[PDB]
């Protein structure tokens, strides 16, 4: 409107968050589908869940890939988003219970979830990345805010369609049965009306082209470089000041500048799977800590479930507070977050959060009786202080971290950045997968582990971010 | 694995508890299911009760209410009608399947690889 803040962005959030809620409105039925339609077991269930997802946050690489190397992107979110609505439409269209049946079904049900899967794969980093190159290089300040936004609307959607879902599952009878057609088509319909507003806005954009096989002369020149050294009986100068300098008689420099900010951010985001793993490790636990506190509250009797609502909307409230307000307090004394500040205090919040966990769990665990009541029985608050802390160190993390994958990425290849983010993500979420099924321990050592892991990943990330040197 | 059955006759519109022990290999590892034979018919399907309990699903007929529980230590399962009527005067049969992966539907007989015998409920 007035300026530094284009139009385009306009149609960059709006069609993220029809898109999360479609997702997030398609997972939420996901399970019951297999476990009341399909009736499989529920080993079998959990297991094609889990690959679902596994796949689901493994796809940014290919994503990526398919973006810098080649076509661009605003062409790989477009071909990519209709291979995600073909996918939902498959998956609608295996639901009918009309056409086929027990054999059908499956069939179009996995192929219209590799094809959700392989499309969110490919809009997940693109479309940050796309919004990202709307600015300026010159306007730093107001990606960041963007990128705030971008956020706030993930969010915002996971929040709605949170509150919306059990609307559609709830009751409908489609043809003589359970209405699953309906609770995929309507996500289907969001996906599709999220590419069309993305669409519109075609003539606003600022497609920027590729810069060529990024990927394969970044793979090339690493390739050399570790070849080069091989010097087993001889050598004089294999490569000095760098494991690249003498990757140089091929590649030239500019290539070799790209590929070291590369390298160095890799090296920088390779604790971050272990942090995401650990902070991942909060929406089971804390139900378990939940059930075990009252939540009449007095007013509204508060599920322990429903608590899980409280992280998503509280997450609407911090990301304007802060940058609007915290981080504007922190500039008027010579106070520089540098982005890399923000992360590590985020992990500081979120090892805080799980440290107060613990001391939550030990005072409810120290109970005693005066039907019984027992006198000191903690209402659902004293939940508020961890699920806040967690909070700030979510937002604080991971809005940082979008804006510093996207800042600190050469131009050839900025939406491969964004890939190693989520693929941190991704790895970070294999590790739950990992160690969740190893639970023998009580839940206040459980917290208190947690947290001093936390910590030492702080410790570590600190200690790699203050060595590391900044793109210029 | 060995599994068996425990249950008679009931009034026109009373209630049973049919049981189910497991006298071998660990509860945790089963999935089961109650079927019904229904003198000159087919075995329909009844209940089904994941490993864990965690999951219960019910034919759609589920005459009255049925509910299914299933304790793993003790290896012993319950099926527990309410609203019977003069129909489901049938024969009812606990099946086990061991966990596993596997496509087939866990409301069919072929899922289920162990049938034990069953009771004679009449109404
Ligand atoms: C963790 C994310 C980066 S946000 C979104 C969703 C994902 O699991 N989570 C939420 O929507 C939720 N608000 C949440 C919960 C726990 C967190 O640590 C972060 C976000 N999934 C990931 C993705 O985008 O790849």
């Amino acid at each position: 409107f007035g300026s530094s803040y284009p139009v385009s962005i306009a149609f960059i959030v709006v069609n993220e968050f029809c898109e999360r809620f479609s997702y997030y409105g398609m997972k939420a039925v996901l399970t019951l589908y297999f476990l009341y339609f399909l009736h499989w077991n529920e080993d079998t269930s959990t297991s094609v869940y889990h690959a679902f997802s596994s796949l689901c946050y493994f796809t940014p690489i290919l994503g990526a890939a398919i973006a810098d190397s080649w076509l661009g992107k605003f062409k790989t979110i477009i071909y990519l988003s209709l291979v995600y609505v073909l996918g939902h439409v498959f998956k609608s269209l295996g639901a009918i219970p009309i056409l086929g049946g027990k054999m059908l079904h499956t069939i179009l049900s996995l192929v219209g979830l590799s094809l959700i899967a392989l499309g969110t794969g490919g809009i997940k980093p693109c479309v940050a990345a796309f919004g990202g190159d709307q600015f300026e290089e010159e306007h730093a300040e107001a990606r960041t805010r963007y990128f705030s936004v971008f956020y706030l609307a993930i969010n915002a959607g996971s929040l709605i369609s949170t509150f919306i879902t059990p609307m559609l599952r709830g009751d409908v009878k489609c043809f003589g049965q359970d209405c699953y057609a309906l609770a995929f088509g309507v996500p289907g319909l969001l996906m599709v009306l999220a590419l069309v507003v993305f669409a519109m806005g075609s003539k606003m954009y600022r497609k920027p082209p590729p810069e060529g096989n990024i990927v394969a002369q970044v793979i090339k020149c690493i390739w050399f470089a570790l070849c080069n050294r091989f010097r087993n009986r001889s050598g004089d100068l294999p490569k000095r000041q760098h494991w690249l300098d003498w990757a140089a008689e091929k590649y030239p420099k500019h290539l070799i500048a790209d590929v070291k900010a590369l390298t160095r951010v890799l090296f920088l985001y390779i604790p971050l799977p272990m942090f995401w793993a650990l902070l991942d490790q909060q929406g089971s636990r804390w139900t378990l800590q939940a059930n075990k506190m009252n939540g009449d509250l007095g007013f509204f009797v508060l599920q322990p479930d429903q608590m899980q609502v409280l992280n998503p909307f509280l997450v609407l409230i911090f990301i304007p507070l802060f940058d609007l307000v915290i981080y504007r307090l922190i500039s008027k004394c010579r106070i520089n977050f540098s982005s890399l500040r923000k992360m590590a205090v985020g992990m500081i919040l979120a090892c805080l959060a799980f440290a107060v966990a613990a001391l939550v769990e030990t005072k409810i665990n120290g109970m005693i009786h005066p039907e019984d009541i027992p006198v000191n029985k903690l209402s659902i608050a004293w939940q508020l202080p961890q699920y806040v802390l967690v909070t700030a160190a979510e937002v604080m993390f991971s809005v940082t971290g979008l804006e510093f994958s996207y800042s600190q990425a050469p131009s050839s290849m900025k939406s491969v950045l964004q890939a190693a983010w989520l693929l941190t993500v991704a790895v970070g979420n294999i590790i739950v997968l990992v160690v969740a099924q190893f639970s023998g321990l009580a839940q206040w050592a459980e917290f208190v582990l947690f947290s001093c892991l936390l910590l030492v990943v702080c410790l570590i990330f600190s200690v790699m971010a203050y060595y590391y040197v900044p793109l210029k | 694995q060995l599994v068996e059955s425990g249950g008679g006759l009931v009034q026109p519109g009373g209630s049973l508890r049919l049981l189910c022990v497991a006298s071998g290999r660990p509860f945790n590892d089963y999935d089961m299911g109650w079927f019904r034979q229904a003198p000159g018919k087919e075995r329909e399907f009844v209940a089904s009760i994941s490993w864990s309990g965690r999951v219960t699903d019910y034919s759609d007929s589920m005459k009255g209410r049925c509910t299914v529980s299933r304790d793993n230590a003790k290896g012993t399962m319950f099926l527990q009608m309410s609203n019977l009527v003069p129909r489901d005067t049938a024969v009812y049969y606990c099946a086990a399947a061991r966990r596993r992966w596997t496509f087939k539907a866990t409301n069919t007989e072929e899922f289920y690889e162990t049938w034990g015998q069953g009771t004679q409920v009449t109404v």
